[PDB]
DNA sequence: TTTTTTT
């Protein structure tokens, strides 16, 4: 999450919905409209890096941000069904880094507790994939396309790790 | 049990002669399928005299069977104008 | 918006920084997103000039003291933004550099900027110099895979012809071995002359 | 014999935990990950478990059919042993094997053949359905209530009549809850056409598989499959058997870029003559024809497609009509991602079932002597390359290429009709043959990729330059018709244009390149 | 960079190859290297100098595992086995282990490296036949392997403690254990008012 | 058995972990008896959150997924308990009371594997819950069931019952009755069936095929069938996408019998549903929020300008044709009289204009917005088809494109080219707003048109009539005839290459420019 | 293609392989013809073509070129 | 965390290294000139391990000064820090530190400081949002295995206490959730980086 | 078997 990383960047760039809480003129831009003055209660998805500054600050804050459908209980539904069969991924690239970003602009224990439990699931499936070893398959294809990228990074280094210890261990 | 085997110096007499036929089909087609035809059509001749190598003169005589289907095709339109043209050109010897 | 463009040269710098972690060996690095970083470089002069804009209108005096501040905030967290996925960006690639001057200067121009090229060129004169000096005694530039073989049988892997040793002239005859301490052969095996007898 | 077979099931086991490729055993560490992977099967080669211990093959070789249940009740053993803590049953674990040895032919296969390991190669018509096997099974003993186990291996058993706890003639009767399953898929197989003898059509045996083995293949598709052959007798001569083959392994002949391979995408859009190295590469023995070559291009890439909020939608795909082009068609139909090239005969349609308009999605549809065909008539494809789509309605999202030699001229995006030195060179390879330049493949994988991965846009200047230049040429034939549809056509030109290059927006150069193809129209 | 990636958070297996070669083990001579009373030298700057210039023949004697291996390659070493690095230890450890599953068997952190390297060079020297070695090894590992499947499922934010665990084991499980912790960690930490 | 009393008990104490549910099946046992004094009644099944009864025992709920026959019988028994208890049951009916009728129970939401297709339906899946979603293909057709073929022996005065037990019916797997009723009592008096008392429970079986997009290539989708009970039979049609929470269930002996000598045939598999929904994939949903926002557009000043604003805002110069559209979209009153004539409850509208005038966008937009449109091009429509259309099935009648979406709006492009037969037989849609062939449908419709002028280009010279190829006749029964054809003007092209510069220049939320999609 | 089960019969073109085949009356036939000298495959034909066609299906009239004469492809009079 | 430079040991190593080389040098002209060339391979084998082992330790530092060269430069800025920076580094460490940053800041500068505006110009500023200056995490699990006390005696270590069943070890605290553990003698365990700084300034446990 | 009608 540093401020030179791509993923944090990219992750701070995604939007998220909001509802206005002011009305500001001038601020039409944001709005897509040249003229247009920033009206109270109107709804407008922002990229989270501004999106979480206006909902800090504003007193009344500036902006509140509506609840995504990747934090939908719908979403909090399925992952609590099965967290493997889930595309994460799909939801978003950074699901679990805005989910975290989410938790510390509201702090929500039992939303800690289901994106622990998911990604408690989903480790010991990339445990289980990055252990297997050669010697594309389809079962771990479909996984890596449910699992986000820094998921599949994380995957790829286990993995990595793995194949030079047996390649190492097989090989003079 | 004989595989016909085309002549190199027939074959480049029978490449510019495919060059003028063409020119002469444009005139009056011919056409690089045409030209393998000869180069099948020479084999053959060599059959026929059951030579394993293709005389120059089996070429000139697929080149003469090439420019009769030719002559052939759209007969009444082209065929004496073709036959004047190709006098030279339907057998290299 | 402003940091769309810097979100896509992040995206860039992300891409080449996963391509590197999966070639081991040093593949020449993507060429300088030149475009991108010239495309976000007029928006912040646009930014900059909106902000002349936006001081001029304070100095007007009409909602400078909320409406200009809201502004002006806007588009200097838009500069700092693109700023900070500049510097992500130029910083990779310079990591980049700095590991390839490590494997080969120590021992694709068209593809690094001029600035990044002379930057280049400073990192191999600064490494020839922390070795040239104190701690020359061991070649800083020498591999950092552990002595596991004191001996090794090295043979060409290409025909370069005689080469130096310690006490001795070696011919590089194609497809010719030897049986070799592994320190002498570790320079040429850098040359990639010589490959595992 | 049954302590033989337990002695033989542990001779498997002791065999599987004392054998090591390279002083590493892989039949263990096999058995492990498909463990992990919860894969209940396990794959043996016949080479390295019979290249120096010749007895259990010998065995196998003698009873195969009631051993391969033996050595998966020893795979089952090993994989518990191995997985499972003692003091802190699976399921059962199939047997995949392959022959590594000489096939031999469909057709030479005989009754001796029968019960014997058998390896061969064909061609598979069809895969059925998968069929679940009763592995287990509760039967309940109607009259005196009491239950009996029954447990099934689908190799080479029925209900007992009596009851057991006698009270009935056949009351065991199946608890289906209880009894565990396998699926199992048949297949066909037809012999390949040089194992046929000249002047006969190849022989088709019928073959099961089940569980992992099931759906491993699909049919039309060329294969090896490694299996018993066997003999079983339908409900439906006299004595005499209907020949199958169980299988014990499968091996197709038939049989996402990574850091470098990227790389040579990026470098393709790089470079900026890529659209003129790409209309020279096509056609390349074809001297001339460059707006032919050009069009070809950029149908190829095809316009950006796009949907309105109101349900409105662009057309994503050029249309290119002409008037050696065959060649062209012929070298499309390879360049293009998915393609169908045909004279109209297809009997089926272009358009129709389904056409081959239908089946070819984007890329381009190349049609040989689509002028010279009259079934499938234009009145269909007029609305299929019109609005994409065809009381039956097909898809037909894919470019139009049209070869001969009105509305649908109208519809189409782009028309057009149809070198001593060229014709030496090209009889000078020809002749060769019988005594810039980017592979065939690679260029098509670089369209689908653009395709794919931009979708370009016109910039503010293009369209301003489009307006202008579509009110100019109105006001022309004003002074003399040109439609919207010809503009929407140019426009896709130019979004096609520019998706070589991969723009984030189409540019006016491209605009300008658009109405030039255009005015050949 | 100077370090490379993967080097960034585990030592590669090589390093503990080198870990466990910085080690030392017992061998028996071949040469008086040892001068009676009636010559080059070791002089080594970074171990002992006076064990190798005493060395006599099948005179055992302890001296750095690399130097052992080095010496090995020649005739005049043979090295000593280790004694827990025996058949009947092994099955004592396997015993053990399957007597305590929560409780690895007390081998050295380096027991897999070293049965290892010396099946590569000490094979000759096992009176014991190497292959029964070999097979007490690779159960000891599923074994242990299976004790660390158990210990992934019962995972901790707090701590964790792996007393008998081969060293290995532990490079290997580094990464992945590491980052799953320090993931749970932030996701407490956010939690966390 | 003890296992299953247990199962009962532990789904009381989930019943009344969720108060919900309880009150759910007692609010179904109230609605019953209020609307059998009232006349309607509910029938007697539940369903609940598969996350609920997790909530309540995760072991439970997995226990129910694993061995479905063991759990949700026990399960549905507690629940009808629990309804038998909190219904006041009043009155009841002796032909109820030998019902019996069981509560259902059903898992909704966080399926996760048990979620599945028939492609990917496994054997493991067997004698386990899972949930499968897929278009709906060869329903039966309803048949009535037995639960008991209740009796009564002549001159006994006792009503002997015999109850039956389907294997696909129950969960659980059964020795099959005999389904046969009794020719005797077992007091040896002739026992007669008793019509009435006897239970008769409506089932179907339904096969479902895999989604065509979710079929693989080269492959067709794989297709289980679904039980329906009560309510869950004729739930769906074929070609309907459907989704069941149904136990996949092992039957049949799959060649494990003597009698099959291959045994080559697996052991037949039939989904067992406790429920079936439908699935759009539509119609739109009022809230009382959206219901004052639309009275205050009604309090609007211009209230039809603002709706037909709304509508197709992309599209250019097609505001009229919009607000005409709206008043379509109304379609305005209909009305039976008592001498029975009938006022159509639709307005048909044409509008003619030269290709790529994007009269037909409008007109697809117009299906777009409508919640419910019928689309056809008068080159490839047929008027007999709009009327009616006919199946080879003896032939099953198909309701004709105008017949299908009746009080719906229907678009169509190229009217004009539409053949005037085709309009004859549209016309009887238009002012019979019924259909005749022997057998007679109902086209109602509204009738939306675009259409283009037989020259190809409208004349001002021609009369509009004279430019559509309708005849006057035609033009009379429309509602409305519009004239909107592609023209060049300059400030007008600008405009309108201004529009379109704007859709290109509009960007979807998740893609950047550069990137592509998906007053 | 016939009952066999199901089998297939060899086609005659396929039939006559490396010997020359023969055709008359140049049109279906033609397009097995002509099919197969642009694919070199009817399945491969495999065999050389000899053609005897009647002009027009009748007498012949030196007027009409051979194109008018038999319908074919221009390609296949060049093959 | 870059651990203190050790001058001291730093030196005694390098003319340790410096004098087996010129004996090396001097046995290789002696033989050039008992002869046995095994102890010279012996100790040239130990000269490049040792000098590997240098060159990677001083390679790591490196690493670390550049990835805290912002932070490093902030350290010797700051007095109230406890270390000086010529204290942490070497001298040949300092001064590349301080050139390899003047250079970043003068390409940096050169860059986009000259557009930037002069307010936000500041590179190590901490104003944005995530601060510029970029420090090593305290907090950081590392493994370490518990070397135990340095003195022979257990009881002579106030750290060093009985724990149940007669095991030595060492209370510990992790400050984020406030926990307290104990860390017997010669074990192994998992800890942040930032409670693990004591007991390794200590040397009662050994990262491993 | 005999319309019916879609290919």
């Amino acid at each position: 999450m540093g401020y030179y990383d791509i993923d944090d960047v990219l992750a701070d760039g995604t939007e998220f919905p909001c509802k206005f809480q002011y009305d500001i003129p001038g601020l039409g831009y944001l709005e897509n409209n040249p003229g247009r003055p920033i009206t109270k209660n109107t709804k407008l998805s922002l990229p989270l890096w501004l999106a979480r500054i206006l909902a800090i600050v504003g007193p009344v804050p500036f902006v509140e941000l509506l609840p995504p459908d990747m934090f939908s209980t719908k979403v909090m539904n399925a992952i609590k069904t099965d967290p493997v069969a889930l595309d994460l991924h799909s939801i978003n690239s950074h699901f679990f880094s805005l989910a975290i970003k989410w938790i510390m602009l509201f702090s929500e224990k039992e939303l800690a507790n289901v994106v622990s439990e998911l990604l408690l699931q989903r480790a010991q499936e990339l445990n289980h994939h990055a252990s297997s070893l050669s010697i594309t398959n389809i079962a771990t294809s479909t996984f890596l396309l449910k699992l986000e990228e820094m998921e599949k990074e994380i995957y790829k280094k286990s993995h990595e790790s793995y194949k030079d210890t047996k390649r190492w261990m097989f090989k003079k | 049990k004989i595989y016909p085997k085309l002549h190199q110096m027939d074959m480049d007499k029978v490449s510019r002669v495919y060059a003028d036929l063409r020119r002469e089909s444009i005139s009056t087609p011919i056409t690089v399928r045409h030209l393998e035809s000869i180069l099948r059509i020479a084999e053959s001749f060599a059959k026929m005299r059951l030579s394993e190598f293709v005389s120059s003169y089996d070429l000139d005589r697929a080149i003469k069977v090439v420019v009769d289907s030719f002559v052939d095709a759209q007969k009444v339109s082209v065929r004496r104008q073709l036959r004047r043209s190709f006098a030279i050109y339907t057998l290299g010897h | 918006m402003y940091g769309d463009l810097g979100n896509k040269l992040v995206l860039e710098a992300k891409r080449t920084k996963q391509l590197y972690a999966r070639s081991n060996q040093d593949v020449n690095l993507p060429m300088y997103h030149e475009d991108i970083i010239r495309n976000i470089l007029k928006e912040v002069s646009n930014l900059r000039k909106n902000t002349e804009y936006l001081k001029e209108q304070q100095q007007l005096g009409m909602l400078d003291d909320k409406v200009a501040k809201c502004q002006y905030f806007v588009t200097l967290l838009c500069m700092e933004r693109n700023k900070r996925c500049l510097l992500a960006y130029q910083r990779l690639r310079t990591d980049i550099l700095d590991s390839m001057a490590w494997n080969n200067n120590g021992l694709d121009t068209n593809n690094l900027s001029h600035q990044e090229q002379e930057y280049l060129k400073e990192y191999c004169d600064l490494i020839t110099d922390l070795k040239s000096g104190d701690l020359v005694d061991i070649d800083l530039s020498g591999s950092l895979v552990p002595p596991s073989d004191v001996f090794i049988d090295v043979r060409v892997l290409k025909d370069a012809g005689e080469i130096q040793t310690e006490y001795g002239v070696f011919n590089l005859i194609k497809d010719s071995q030897f049986f070799v301490r592994q320190s002498d052969v570790e320079r040429l095996i850098q040359q990639g002359y010589l490959q595992k007898i | 014999n049954d302590d033989d077979n337990t002695e033989i099931i542990k001779s498997f086991k002791n065999f599987i935990l004392e054998f090591r490729l390279d002083s590493q055993f892989i039949y263990r560490d096999q058995l492990r990950n498909n463990i992990l992977v919860k894969n209940y099967s396990l794959t043996v080669n016949m080479e390295h478990l019979i290249g120096y211990n010749e007895d259990i093959y010998k065995k196998l070789s003698d009873e195969p059919s009631d051993i391969i249940p033996l050595f998966e009740t020893a795979i089952t053993q090993v994989a518990k042993r191995i997985s499972i803590l003692s003091r802190a049953s699976l399921p059962t674990f199939q047997l995949i094997l392959n022959s590594n040895a000489n096939q031999i032919p469909l057709r030479d296969l005989d009754s001796e053949h029968v019960s014997k390991i058998v390896r061969l190669s064909g061609i598979i018509i069809s895969t059925s359905v998968l069929s679940s096997r009763a592995t287990y099974l509760s039967i309940m003993c109607r009259n005196c209530r009491h239950t009996t186990s029954i447990t099934i291996n689908n190799f080479n058993v029925s209900l007992p009549r009596s009851c057991l706890s006698n009270c009935g003639p056949d009351p065991y009767i199946i608890i289906h809850e209880s009894s565990k399953f396998i699926d199992q898929q048949f297949l066909k197989l037809q012999e390949i056409p040089e194992l046929v003898p000249v002047g006969e059509m190849p022989r088709n045996l019928t073959m099961t598989c089940d569980r992992y083995l099931t759906n491993k293949v699909i049919p039309g598709t060329r294969v090896t499959i490694v299996g018993i052959y066997s003999i079983y007798n339908s409900k439906n001569g006299v004595a005499i058997r209907t020949p199958y083959i169980k299988i014990l392994g499968i091996q197709s002949d038939v049989e996402m870029f990574t850091e470098e391979e990227e790389e040579e995408f990026l470098q393709l859009s790089r470079n900026p003559k890529l659209y003129e190295i790409l209309t020279n590469s096509i056609a390349p023995s074809i001297f001339g024809n460059e707006d032919i070559k050009k069009a070809i291009v950029c149908l190829l890439m095809g316009g950006s497609k796009k949907i309105l909020p109101d349900g409105m939608r662009l057309r994503g795909d050029i249309n290119v009509l002409l008037l050696a082009k065959s060649q062209l068609l012929k070298f499309v139909e390879k360049v293009s991602p998915i393609a169908v090239y045909t004279s109209g005969k297809g009997a089926a349609g272009l358009t129709a079932e389904g056409g081959a308009m239908v089946l070819a999605d984007g890329g381009v549809v190349c049609i040989d002597e689509f002028d010279k065909m009259r079934d499938e008539d234009r009145v269909a494809i007029h609305e299929a390359m019109e609005q994409q789509t065809i009381t039956t309605v097909l898809n037909s999202r894919t470019s139009v290429l049209a070869a001969a030699n009105t509305t649908i001229l109208s519809r189409f995006d782009m028309i057009f009709i149809v070198n001593e030195e060229r014709d030496i060179s090209i009889a000078n390879h020809v002749i060769n043959i019988h005594t810039s330049e980017i592979s065939i493949e690679k260029m098509k994988r670089y369209i689908t990729y653009c395709r794919l991965k931009c979708a370009p846009r016109l910039s503010p200047q293009a369209a301003e330059k489009l307006s202008s230049n579509f009110v100019t040429i109105r006001k022309q034939l004003l002074i003399n018709p040109i439609t919207i549809r010809q503009l929407e056509a140019i426009i896709r030109i130019t979004e096609s244009l520019a998706k070589l290059e991969l723009s984030p927006i189409a540019q006016e150069r491209h605009v300008d390149e658009a109405i030039r193809l255009f005015q050949a129209s | 960079m100077s370090l490379p990636a993967h080097l960034q958070q585990t030592f590669s297996p090589e390093e503990i190859q080198f870990i466990v070669e910085n080690e030392p083990i017992k061998i028996f001579p071949r040469i008086t290297t040892r001068q009676k009373i009636r010559h080059t030298r070791w002089q080594l700057i970074t171990t002992d100098d006076k064990a190798l210039n005493n060395m006599v023949a099948m005179r055992s004697t302890e001296v750095v595992l690399w130097i052992a291996l080095l010496l090995k390659q020649q005739s005049k070493c043979s090295i000593v086995a280790p004694q827990w690095l025996t058949t009947k230890e092994l099955d004592r450890k396997i015993q053990y282990e399957k007597t305590h599953p929560d409780r690895f068997s007390e081998l050295p952190w380096n027991w897999l490296v070293l049965a290892r390297i010396l099946f590569n060079k000490a094979k000759d020297d096992f009176h014991d036949p190497i292959h029964e070695l070999r097979g007490k090894i690779q159960d000891l590992r599923e074994i242990r392997q299976i004790k660390v499947l158990k210990g992934l499922k019962y995972l901790n934010e707090s701590h964790l403690q792996l007393d008998n665990l081969s060293l290995l084991e532990i490079n290997e499980l580094r990464p992945f254990i590491t980052e799953i912790m320090d993931k749970l960690r932030e996701i407490h930490t956010a939690s966390l008012t | 058995d003890a296992v299953f009393g247990d199962r009962v008990r532990r789904f009381q104490e989930f019943l009344d972990t969720f108060t919900s549910y309880r009150d759910s099946v007692r609010s179904i046992q109230v609605y019953n008896s209020n609307n059998a004094a009232n006349y309607n009644i509910l029938p007697h099944r539940i369903i609940i959150s598969l996350d609920d009864l997790r909530e309540f025992d995760r072991s439970f709920w997995s226990g129910i997924l694993v061995e479905p026959a063991y759990f949700i019988p026990p399960a549905e028994k507690a629940l009808t308990d629990l309804a038998d208890s909190m219904d006041d049951v009043p009155h009841p009916n002796a032909s109820a009371v030998s019902s019996r009728h069981p509560w259902k129970l059903s898992f909704k939401g966080s399926f996760g594997a048990h979620a599945l297709s028939p492609r990917t339906l496994t054997a493991q899946h067997l004698n386990k819950l899972v949930s499968v979603e897929g278009i709906v293909t060869k329903t039966s057709l309803v048949r009535p069931k037995l639960i008991r073929s209740v009796h009564y022996a002549a001159k006994t005065g006792r009503f002997h019952y015999r109850d039956y037990t389907d294997a696909t019916t129950t969960l659980t797997t059964r020795i099959p009755t005999p389904a046969i009723y009794p020719t005797e009592d077992t007091e040896g008096n002739k026992l007669t069936t008793e019509y009435g008392y006897s239970t008769f429970i409506d089932h179907q079986r339904i096969t479902v095929q895999e989604m065509p997009e979710m079929a693989p290539a080269g492959q067709l989708p794989r297709s289980i069938d679904v039980i329906l009970d009560d309510d869950l039979v004729d739930k769906t049609k074929p070609g309907d996408r459907v989704n069941v929470v149904g136990v996949f269930k092992s039957l049949g002996a799959g060649g494990m019998n003597q009698s099959n000598s291959n045994t080559l045939i697996g052991f037949k598999t039939l989904i067992l549903g406790n429920t079936v929904y439908p699935l759009h994939a539509a119609r739109q949903m009022l809230t009382d929020f959206d219901i004052r926002n639309i009275n205050k557009l009604s309090k609007k000043k211009d209230i039809f300008d603002i709706l037909s604003q709304s509508l197709a805002p992309s599209i250019y110069g097609h505001d009229h044709i919009k607000k005409a559209i709206l008043l379509m979209l109304m379609g305005g009153v209909e009305k039976n009289l008592e001498n029975g004539s009938h006022l159509r409850g639709d307005i048909n509208i044409l509008m003619v204009g030269d290709p790529s005038t994007a009269k037909s966008q409008l007109l697809r937009f117009v299906l777009n917005t409508a919640s419910l449109a019928i689309a056809t091009t008068g080159r490839g429509s047929s008027g007999v088809g709009l009327t009616a259309a006919v199946t080879t099935d003896e032939r099953r009648l198909e309701a004709g494109a105008m017949v299908l979406a009746d009080r719906g709006v229907v678009c169509i492009d190229e009217f004009d080219k539409m053949t005037d037969v085709d309009r004859v037989a549209i016309h009887e849609v238009m002012e019979q707003q019924t259909v005749t062939i022997h057998t007679t449908l109902n086209a109602r419709c509204s009738v939306i048109a675009a259409a283009n002028p037989v020259f190809g280009q409208y004349d001002v010279n021609r009369d509009p009539h004279q430019n559509i190829a309708l005849p006057d006749s035609l033009l009379s029964r429309f509602d409305l005839l519009f004239v909107v054809t592609d023209d060049i003007n300059e400030i007008r092209d600008r405009s309108i290459s201004e529009h379109v510069l704007r859709t290109h220049r509009y960007l979807p939320p998740g893609y950047l420019e550069g990137e592509p999609v998906r007053p | 293609v016939r009952k066999d089960e199901w089998t297939l019969e060899g086609g005659a073109l396929v039939l006559a392989d490396k010997g020359v085949c023969l055709i008359d009356e140049f049109d279906q036939d033609r397009t097995s013809i002509h099919e197969a000298m642009e694919q070199q495959s009817i399945l491969q034909a495999r065999c050389s073509i000899i053609a005897a066609a009647n002009p027009n299906g009748g007498r012949y009239n030196s007027t009409l070129p051979l194109a008018q004469n038999v319908s074919l492809t221009e390609p296949i009079l060049s093959r | 965390e870059l651990l203190p430079y050790p001058h001291q040991l730093m030196k005694r190593l390098l003319n340790r290294i410096s004098m087996q080389s010129q004996l090396i040098e001097n046995i290789s002209m002696g033989f050039l000139d008992n002869e046995s060339k095994l102890p010279l391979l012996c100790m040239e084998t130990e000269l490049e391990r040792l000098k590997f082992v240098i060159r990677s330790y001083i390679r790591c530092r490196l690493s670390k000064i550049d990835k805290f060269s912002l932070y490093l430069r902030q350290l010797n800025e700051d007095e109230n820090s406890l270390i000086s920076l010529t204290d942490l580094l070497s001298k040949d460490e300092i001064k590349y530190h301080d050139t390899h940053s003047l250079i970043w800041l003068k390409l940096v500068n050169d860059s986009i400081l000259k557009y930037m505006p002069e307010e936000l110009q500041a590179i190590n500023d901490t104003e944005g949002s995530v601060n510029m200056i970029d420090e090593p995490d305290w907090n950081k699990f590392v493994f370490i295995h518990v070397n135990g006390p340095p003195d022979g005696k257990w009881n002579e270590d106030p750290l060093l206490q009985e724990n149940e069943f007669g095991k030595p070890c060492y209370t510990v605290t992790i400050p984020d959730l406030k926990e307290e553990v104990e860390l017997t003698i010669g074990s192994i365990y998992v800890m942040r980086y930032e409670v693990i700084r004591d007991l390794l300034r200590d040397d009662k446990v050994a990262l491993i």
